[PDB]
């Protein structure tokens, strides 16, 4: 259920868009 | 149903949600970035780590910001044209 999840590691494995602009 | 899953589906959703931001389905795009939004808040939920959970609350306020933006202008855009 819960995870806590380093947050180098989150933006490794997920890569956020960027809305446009 | 883990914070992985949810930023995975919730990416996928508002990648869709920028997909047709810029091919100006602006009424489409608007739900589907609440779309997007639902997941980044589940996967908000589900994770402990403060560092992380900041950097998902970043990424939502990002895409509530272009939601609302849009919104902004397909009603204003309506306006001037009624």
């Amino acid at each position: 259920n819960y995870s806590n999840t380093d947050p180098e590691e989150l933006l490794r494995k997920h890569v956020f868009p960027s809305v446009p602009k | 149903m883990s914070t992985g899953d949810f930023l995975t589906k919730g990416i996928e959703l508002v990648q869709k949600a920028i997909d047709l931001d810029t091919a100006t389905q602006y009424e489409e795009a608007y739900t589907a970035y609440y779309n997007g939004l639902d997941y980044l808040m589940l996967a908000l939920k589900y994770e402990k780590n403060p560092k992380s959970k900041d950097l998902i609350r970043a990424k939502f306020t990002e895409y509530l910001n272009r939601a609302e933006q849009l919104k902004k202008h397909l009603e204003s855009e309506e306006a001037n044209a009624a």
